[PDB]
């Protein structure tokens, strides 16, 4: 049998998270902020 | 934009000239469409200030056109107001609002 | 809206409108 | 996708108006009912107004609720209730939205 | 044969997602991304 | 080990199931329109390019 179980809910509370807004750096797709050198590089480092 | 390319145009001249107090606004709205067999009919709604004032189902005649707007300006739009129309309409198994 | 044929409005959000009639 | 819905109603639900939901239903051939409701956010615990509509071929499967925010049922408090669910329940579908 | 109590259930859309051809959703992201991101028949690779 | 003859007929018939797709020209298959142009024979007999 399971060892954890998971049902649906209707939530109690709002949402707290946060956007990225990260200063100077790039932004890739996924949302991961890569350093702004490697913007146009040549190579994919969003891996997007 | 229409992705299945199914259209609704309103035939309308949109015009700046008022239209009389409880006169019949007389209407003709097009539904262009790939699949206009499933088209019986065409859906409306007409809002006032903020409000759905009047709402109402137009049917498809065997020349294949439809029933046109005719409805009273009935005293409850008399600052302006906004007809919109509306279908759904199905594919193979997709559907899209128009 | 509120549909199952395939849109949301919530993809939409507004601006301080300013179009004259 | 044979069968579908669409709901429609204002942009902005105004707190003590009595605003007017228009339900359409389609690729439906037996008699349905539906409860178009609005309830309290995020938790659902207090219906706030709630409608009960018959979708019949008779109705051509269109009908409307007219519903309301009662300015006193809102919890109040130091910041103001600022959304609220609209939900729809019927045999075949349930959806709701904010 | 029997008249059901009990309806059948609807389908819900794909909103702001992408419908391809199955009834399944994706990201508007993968559309015209170059790579057959619904599975079985791409759609999401349609007319770009 | 089978023998077939014509009628008149005096009964209705609704034979025709309708395409929201395209009707192959020699094949009477439906494609779905998003089919048509793809550059490949989707009718058997080509006729959706
Ligand atoms: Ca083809």
């Amino acid at each position: 049998a399971p060892l954890v179980a998971f049902q649906p809910c209707i939530p109690s509370k709002l949402c707290k998270i946060e956007e990225a807004d990260c200063k100077n750096k790039f932004r890739c797709d996924s949302g991961r902020c890569i350093a702004r050198k490697l913007e146009c590089n040549g190579e994919n480092d969003c891996g997007d | 934009s229409s992705l299945s390319q199914s259209y609704l145009y309103i035939d309308w001249t949109d015009n700046h000239k008022a239209l009389l107090v409880g006169e019949h606004l007389n209407i003709i709205v097009t539904p262009k469409s790939p699949y206009i067999d499933k088209i019986t009919h065409y859906n409306y709604l007409i809002l006032s200030k903020g409000k759905i004032i009047h709402f109402g189902t137009r049917e498809k005649f065997s020349d294949a056109s439809y029933q046109s707007i005719n409805i009273p300006v009935t005293q409850n739009m008399v600052p302006s107001s906004r007809l919109l129309v509306y279908y759904i309409v199905t594919g193979e198994q997709t559907a899209e609002l128009v | 809206f509120l549909t199952n044929a395939n849109a949301d409005d919530s993809q939409e959000n507004d601006e301080p409108c300013k179009e004259i009639l | 996708q044979e069968q579908t819905y669409v709901i429609s109603a204002p942009k902005i639900f105004r707190v003590g108006a009595s605003e007017n939901i228009v339900i359409q239903v389609y690729g439906y051939t037996e008699a349905f009912d539906a409860t178009i409701s609005i309830k309290s956010y995020p938790d659902k615990k207090f219906s706030y107004s709630s409608g009960h509509v018959h979708l019949s071929s008779e109705n051509k499967f269109q009908n409307s609720a007219i519903l309301t925010i009662q300015p006193k049922q809102l919890p109040g408090g130091q910041n103001p209730v600022s959304y609220v669910y609209l939900e729809v329940v019927s045999k075949h579908f349930s959806k709701s939205k904010r | 044969s029997c008249e059901p109590t009990r309806g059948c259930p609807t389908e819900e859309g794909c909103g702001e997602r992408f419908r391809c051809f199955s009834g399944q959703c994706i990201s508007k992201s993968l559309v015209c991304n170059g790579d057959s991101d619904c599975d079985e028949d791409s759609a999401d690779e349609d007319r770009c | 080990d089978k023998e077939v003859e014509d009628c008149v007929t005096n009964r209705p018939c609704r034979s025709q199931v309708r395409c929201e797709g395209f009707v192959c020209a020699q094949t009477g298959r439906c494609v779905n329109r998003r089919l048509l142009c793809n550059g490949d024979n989707d009718c058997g007999d080509q006729s959706d390019e």
